[PDB]
């Protein structure tokens, strides 16, 4: 890992700046990952997919 | 000459936590 | 600590009167107020007193010009 | 120009209850009570007074009693559900004269009669200002119209207002044989009012008068106790090498 | 008695937002909430619930927007100061089948039909016992006498309920053609409860496998940093001179 | 007097309970002095003065 | 020393006690 | 008061140290251990609240079956 080490760790700033970027895309791919299975264990559960939606008398 | 370049690679950590704590992208 | 030379008498405070020395010297006392700080309350009371009388002439004149 | 807008000064009045030592007259507010009920009380609530306020102070408790339960108040729901009306006790408030504020400005030409409960507290020097605007309908002056529905008045800002002059001689009958004149009513009344306002007065100024003597007898003490524990330092004599 | 008094427990279900990433079936919500508006309205309240809570839930704007303009709803005063009536909008409650709770023991023999937003959290295995109940109307055993009035279910505590039994075959038409059996309306009804009861828990859930998937990284991070910054300590070798 | 004199300066005990004492019967009397000033400064305006107390119709 | 320090602040807390609860009435 | 020591510590650097697999290992052993040593404890812990609980259980048991027609 030295060589990324040489790129990220060399400077407290840079390192702190990995960080915040690395919460803010980590945390929404963990988001988009938790949705996917959210989607897929809950099929034809969902208000899109109420088959008489938008006809009501 | 190393006190300048540590204030522009904190200016960039203040900035990226700035759009990370607000995240205005709907506002751009 | 600092270094001190110095002889101290004092007595004790059940031996001396405690309440008559407020009455003592008191033209002394009302002389020393008055001429150590007369430019003191001159500096406080006329900015005072004379913006708040330049306002009453200011509405009073102000007043009587919009009659009829 | 802006003479009107604030409207004309209100006079000191001697007030019975004005003095660090001055009570309430009872007299008077039960008086005042009276002229609320029959001239007041068609157009203004006074929502924070209740029957069982009067009693010790103006009435008695029978009397009070009696007053509430000439009243309807609504009450329910029942064990059917429906609302009911029943005689008024003590506990109950004074009655409100309009269901809601709209319907009170409906009644008033659009304008809403205040609550009477604070208003002596309400306003810049109350107990003044309420008797002189009462006993303050007057012509205006010349060059100054007034519009259809109000009446002049130097006391309220701008000089229109839109009560009418109520306290016309002879307006209440009073059941001590006192003569019921214009300024003995709007006196009767802003002592009413008064105490309304502030009926913790009495108990307060006593509290006052007894405490403020109290506690300078402390200063006098605590004054003595602060010279007598430093009275051996301001007589110490120091003697030093120094001289300049 | 002994067992009457608890009543009988209520069995376990399996509804279809059990599980640690199971939803709400939106569609048994919208066909439960028509069960509640043409069985439980008539006597229920549910005094928590909005026409816009149901927006993006089991209805589109302009179908709840449609629904709460059929209802008629008391607003005011005017500038004359009367209560009028006005269409339902989007930000009303749902409507109250009585006045007040007397008027509700009144038109029901003396019971009160309590609200039901938070009825399924209001209970203990809320969501089964409300299925169960509703279900779980049948004969008394043998020796056990009901007063009129009073209707046998050994799921209510004491077995005598003032509820009449109201999910009887066909009692409703549902929307998408399904056959509204007894069951099948009451697993309706009480998804539609259920949801009512916890609106958030869709949001909740999709929270909890998020940040407790991602604190349980962070766990194992917290051990390395602790084992790292100790081991200098643990792995340490310690030359004494004492012996026993 | 000697003897509640004696034991006043001596004991703290005692001395405390004559602060209390003094506490007590000092406020009543101040209480007291200062509710008859003002029953004396209000004659005439009392609740109990009304001349029709008793009498509504 | 003791036992009449005792009785002395014992007397002193009762007098506290009816100085600051008056149980004028209650001493039926 | 500090306390007068005469000892020698040797101590090897952070990173140069396997910091995770020492959990894993001589596991059996742990087993054994924590076992062997707390099996007293865990039964003056469990028993009574098992045994008191169980009880209870038969209590109600029999005399709801007493109380039945
Ligand atoms: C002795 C009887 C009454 C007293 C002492 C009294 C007192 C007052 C007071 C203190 C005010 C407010 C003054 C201010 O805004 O500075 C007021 C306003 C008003 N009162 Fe009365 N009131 C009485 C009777 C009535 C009656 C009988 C009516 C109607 C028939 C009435 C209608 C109004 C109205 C409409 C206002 C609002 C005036 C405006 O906004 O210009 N009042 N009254
Ligand atoms: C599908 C329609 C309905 C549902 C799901 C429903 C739901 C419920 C629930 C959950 C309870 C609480 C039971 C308990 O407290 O243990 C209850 C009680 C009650 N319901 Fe409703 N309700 C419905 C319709 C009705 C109707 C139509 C009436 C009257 C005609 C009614 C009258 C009552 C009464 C009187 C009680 C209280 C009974 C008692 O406490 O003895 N309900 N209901």
């Amino acid at each position: 890992f030295e060589g990324f080490y040489k790129l990220i760790m060399r400077r407290n700033s840079v390192y702190v700046t990995f960080i915040i970027a690395g919460a803010f895309f980590g945390e929404r791919a963990v988001d988009y990952g938790v949705h996917k299975l959210w989607e897929r264990n809950n099929v034809g559960k969902r208000y899109e997919d109420i088959s008489v939606l938008g006809q009501r008398p | 000459t190393i006190d300048i370049q540590a204030a522009a690679g904190w200016g960039i950590a203040a900035a990226a936590g700035a759009i990370w704590v607000v995240q205005p992208f709907g506002w751009i | 600590p600092v270094k001190l030379k110095a002889v101290v008498y004092a007595l004790s405070p059940f031996q001396q009167k405690i309440m008559t020395g407020l009455w003592k010297d008191l033209p002394e006392k009302i002389h020393h107020k008055v001429s150590e700080n007369w430019i003191s309350a001159t500096l406080l009371v006329t900015p005072v007193v004379g913006t708040y009388w330049y306002a009453q002439y200011f509405k009073e004149q102000e007043k009587l010009e919009h009659r009829f | 120009a802006d003479e009107a807008e604030h409207g004309l000064e209100c006079p000191n009045y001697p007030w019975p209850h004005e003095g660090i030592l001055s009570s309430y007259d009872h007299a008077s507010i039960r008086r005042g009570h009276q002229v609320y009920q029959q001239v007041c009380a068609s157009c203004h609530s006074m929502s924070l007074i209740s029957y069982r306020d009067l009693v010790g102070v103006a009435y008695t408790e029978e009397e009070a009693k009696a007053m509430a339960a000439e009243i309807e108040v609504v009450d329910g729901p029942n064990d059917e559900g429906e609302m009911f009306t029943r005689p008024g006790k003590l506990s109950d408030r004074l009655p409100e004269p309009y269901s809601n504020e709209s319907a009170a400005r409906f009644a008033n030409g659009g304008a809403y009669p205040p609550d009477l409960s604070l208003v002596t507290k309400a306003r810049h020097n109350g107990q003044n200002y309420v008797f002189a605007l009462l006993t303050g309908y007057r012509d205006p002056p010349a060059g100054i119209s007034i519009r259809e529905g109000l009446h002049y008045n130097p006391y309220f800002p701008g000089g229109a207002i839109a009560m009418p002059k109520m306290l016309n001689d002879e307006a209440v009958e009073y059941e001590d044989g006192t003569p019921a004149t214009e300024a003995q009513m709007g006196k009767d009344v802003v002592s009413f009012l008064s105490w309304a306002a502030e009926p913790e007065m009495e108990e307060r100024k006593l509290m006052g008068f007894k405490w403020i003597f109290l506690l300078s007898l402390a200063l006098l003490q605590a004054a003595y106790y602060r010279r007598l524990k430093w009275s051996v330092l301001k007589s110490r004599k120091l003697v030093l090498d120094v001289v300049n």
